[PDB]
């Protein structure tokens, strides 16, 4: 495996549910590589929010931001990276959103109010999932 | 480690003109490039984010573009408010990093300076150093030099320049050289010279006392 | 939408200093708070940020382990406690927040100053007098050996503003400053009107009103 996922930093949490996702991603290249890293951030209720590639990939270690377009109960985000188009690590989130205030909460109105929806990604609980590749 | 090269340091144009400022990122940079606007004394302001989004209430004559790690700057048609320092910025990588800047000034025609020297006071001169000041005033372009001559021998480190930016009136330069002596050195000499050469000039001109 | 700063002003070396930024309009829990800074006559440098609501933080290469960044929500400031300051740090520091512009800044605040000073020395000023001519003549003041900077030049206690010229200080090989400041005036108001330099150096305290012929 040449490419390693070192740790994510959820930057802005919580934040509001129409809000972009900023992530701090940091990461390790072993060996110099021919083809593009695609990063990517999936909303589960289903929807590819935002992607990201570097290419050349720098050799060593690493640090970026992602900022990722929001989208459109309990819900889940995958931060997944592919090489040459070849998924080989994924993080999974759990995310909670709830309403603002006391009282959206206990008699919430029934058209939704996404203004007052306040998302909280639950980082310290990763999931992540590593796949074997071929690189180069 | 990343650098954004911002290039030209400096440019002049005129009212209506279409200019470009160009920033290229050392590594791949997918769109987390900005462009800022800043003027003397003043806080910079925010032009271009995401590479090509112009932020609220810019003029649309401000565009943002790239080509791979290329990142350009375009102001279609310059108006007078537009003359000022611009920067790009990177924010994808570690650590968030600033370009150079880009000096957009204005064009004019040639304008020679108009020479003045100024001999050292009496009250400096009682303290026991001497300060010859040599004033090229509201001249252009900016490139001039200053020959200082005692007893026309020629000096050498012995001076220190100052310009001043584009005055914002009629667009000339002033600079200022300073002779600096000791008391003793000074008695010494009589012809306290100041030569200019400059574009504006056909020849040398050259202002001088006597102590 | 406001950014204040506060906290500026001289410091030594190896001391410390808190600045602060005060937001309104907006909530802070939503953004990241950056500081920014800038050496006289010199290009933006990025600093540090901050997102008050995770806590995460990042600094330049030139400030970290030196500078810390902080933030109180509750209170909608945030903070730069700056330690083990060295002369270069010297310059303008700017608040500024970033806020779903992939961490481009928006709003800026107007800046404070952060001097950092070894010595202290007032001016001494001195006239640049012209000898003999043409439409227009040409006066000065020469204010000579000075640390730190900044020095204010006004004229006619700023009734005077058309025709200067108050050029940037050079650091001499003294280690002390120096700048002239001239103005080009009507070869006819001369001997009808009068031409006074107000120099004003704040770290030293020193005010000097200068007339020249």
């Amino acid at each position: 495996s040449i490419v390693s996922l070192l740790g994510i930093k959820v930057l802005n949490n919580p934040a509001k549910f129409t809000d972009p996702y900023e992530f701090e991603i940091t990461f390790e290249c072993l060996e110099s590589l021919k083809h593009d890293l695609e990063w990517k951030l999936t909303y589960v209720g289903d929807q590819e929010l935002d992607s990201i590639l570097v290419g050349p990939v720098p050799v060593g270690v690493n640090k970026f931001v992602f900022s990722a377009d929001p989208p459109s109960s309990v819900t889940v985000i995958l931060l997944s990276c592919s090489y040459d188009g070849r998924e080989f690590v994924r993080v999974g989130y759990y995310v909670n959103n709830e309403y603002d205030e006391e009282e959206l909460r206990e008699n919430p109105p029934a058209k939704v109010q996404v203004d007052h929806i306040v998302r909280n990604i639950l980082a310290e609980k990763p999931r992540v999932t590593r796949f074997n590749i071929v690189w180069d | 480690d990343i650098q954004m090269t911002q290039s030209p340091s400096s440019l002049s144009a005129s009212v209506g003109d279409r200019v470009t400022i160009t920033c290229r990122a050392s590594q791949s940079v997918s769109s987390a490039v900005a462009w800022y606007q800043q003027k003397p004394g003043k806080a910079p302001k925010l032009l271009i984010y995401s590479a090509s989004s112009l932020y609220s209430g810019v003029p649309s004559r401000f565009s943002g573009s790239r080509s791979g790690t290329d990142f350009t700057l375009t102001i279609s048609s310059l108006q007078p408010e537009d003359f000022a320092t611009y920067y790009c910025q990177q924010s994808q990588w570690y650590p968030i990093t600033f370009g150079q800047g880009t000096k957009v000034e204005i064009k004019r025609t040639v304008a020679a300076p108009s020479v003045f020297i100024f001999p050292p006071s009496d009250s400096q001169l009682k303290s026991g150093t001497a300060s010859v000041v040599c004033l090229l005033n509201n001249f252009y372009p900016r490139e001039a030099k200053v020959q200082w001559k005692v007893d026309n021998a020629l000096q050498s480190g012995n001076s220190q320049e100052s310009v001043t930016e584009q005055d914002s009136k009629d667009s000339t330069y002033s600079l200022s050289s300073t002779l600096t002596l000791s008391k003793a050195d000074y008695e010494k000499h009589k012809v306290y010279a100041c030569e200019v050469t400059h574009q504006g000039l056909s020849s040398p001109v050259t202002k001088s006392f006597n102590r | 939408v406001q950014l204040v700063e506060s906290g500026g002003g001289l410091v030594q070396p190896g001391g410390s200093l808190r600045l602060s930024c005060a937001a309104s309009g907006f909530n802070v829990s939503y953004s990241s708070i950056h500081w920014v800074r800038q050496a006289p006559g010199k290009g933006l440098e990025w600093v540090a940020y901050i997102y008050p609501s995770s806590g995460y933080t990042s600094y330049a290469d030139s400030v970290k382990g030196r500078f810390t960044i902080s933030a109180d929500t509750s209170k909608n400031t945030a903070y730069l406690q700056m330690n083990s300051l060295r002369a270069e740090d010297t310059a303008v520091y700017y608040c500024a927040r970033s806020y779903s512009t992939k961490l481009a800044m928006d709003y800026w605040g107007q800046g404070t100053l952060v001097t950092v000073f070894n010595q202290i020395k007032g001016p001494s000023v001195f006239p640049l007098a012209p000898s003999s001519s043409g439409g227009t003549a040409a006066l000065g003041c020469l204010v000579k050996d000075y640390f730190p900077e900044p020095v204010t030049v006004s004229w006619n206690s700023g009734a005077l503003t058309s025709g200067v010229h108050t050029f940037p200080a050079v650091l001499q090989s003294s280690g002390l400053y120096s700048l002239s400041s001239v103005v080009t005036v009507p070869s006819s108001s001369l001997g009808t009107q009068t031409y006074i330099c107000n120099v004003n150096h704040k770290p030293s305290n020193t005010k000097v009103d200068k007339k020249v012929e």
